[PDB]
């Protein structure tokens, strides 16, 4: 398990873990994926036939 | 008489009324419903005030009202039929 | 292949340089996701209008509606 | 560059088969225009 | 560079790359981080003193 | 006369008017501004209709109006002062 | 340490089991982020009200305002 | 469990020093209540 994120995104994650509002580097990605899943699951209008 | 709503439109209006009543109050809900009744009479007395939206559906017109958008079809020179009162789930698509 | 223009080609390059999008395929896929979501939204609005118009006309009056809402609670 | 997924390769053809768009170039540029408009809404909130 | 995401999140990413709307596993995380950065950057009311 | 807005409140109203004009039209903007003028007169003739919000600031009351929320302070038995007309950036905090 | 109750302890466990939050520290940190964002929002609303009230009273009339807006464009 | 960051450890004390909350337990439970209310808004959209 590994991903090749951009340099800007790595800097963003380091700033988020240095901001004190996030604990580990995986916490940031977990919050981001939470937002993304909330977005995609909301798109259940796709099942309108 | 110059305007009439559908069962779905009345259900939408009831949903919005109950929402604004549970959030703000009963008198608020009454003021809000008086405002849309005024908007209904305005769309009836002047059906060319709502921007046309044939792209979405042929013949429909839409009018903004706070956080919702009335969809109505003109059924006469000064007679309109309100079909739906949705939220901001709408698209321009010009 | 395809041809978009200096506007969008420039755009795509600036979006890739920003570090937010890795590949040009990625940014084009994000744009296509946006367009597909808007199309599904359009079809959902259309089906809402359909199900609203093929329902019955309801007997509506402002004060009678308010009296009904008051009788509910 | 043109290595899109089968889902998008089908969607572009399905929406050009409607008659509102010319070909894949126009649908891709309109999608990129939606994306640029969303990015511009963010630029007012720089 | 590696993260330890949850089993539910790994299943979600596999479903997003099997949905055809995402290309690689890193694309999903990039979109999620885009959403997260749009959220955090919007919180520039913090500088109101 | 029974109600008066601030420079910030007038700027907010101008922003909303220009927005609804650029999106919908000029007559729409006029109908929208007539609605808030009516809401202004209503809050003046009846200042206890807005839910109190001393938690946010001592003395202020808020009233919903579409996608925005009027904040006003009661300066008399039937006199109020409209200070801000923001969007849904607000919080209940009961 | 702290004591929240069977409601929140149960909640935290169900949020950890869902796979959306790894640690209990993580879910509590997300909740604290929400509360801090709401506090900043509250202070921003307060400063908006302050800057609105310490500005001048503006001469307002509906028809004069509409005439001004028409004279703009 | 109680291994929070210095930022949150300072924020909880700063907001209990206001006088609207009792101690760290109440601020943490009100934050969790905001989180649960946000999750419940998602549950209506299951």
């Amino acid at each position: 398990t590994s991903i090749t994120l951009g340099e800007h995104f790595d800097g963003f994650i380091t700033s988020q873990i240095q901001s004190g509002r996030y604990g580990s580097a995986s916490e940031v990605i977990r919050s981001a994926l939470r937002l993304l899943e909330n977005q995609e699951t909301k798109l259940q209008s796709l099942r309108q036939l | 008489k110059p305007f009439n709503l559908t069962v779905a439109a009345k259900a939408d209006l009831r949903d919005i009324a109950l929402f604004t009543q549970r959030r703000w109050g009963k008198e608020q809900r009454n003021v809000y419903l008086k405002q849309f009744d005024d908007s209904f009479w305005l769309l009836a007395e002047n059906p060319d005030i709502g921007k046309s939206c044939d792209e979405i559906r042929e013949g429909y017109r839409k009018f903004p009202q706070g956080s919702h958008v009335i969809f109505y079809q003109q059924t006469g020179s000064q007679q309109i039929r309100v079909i739906r009162i949705l939220h901001k789930s709408m698209d321009v698509n010009p």
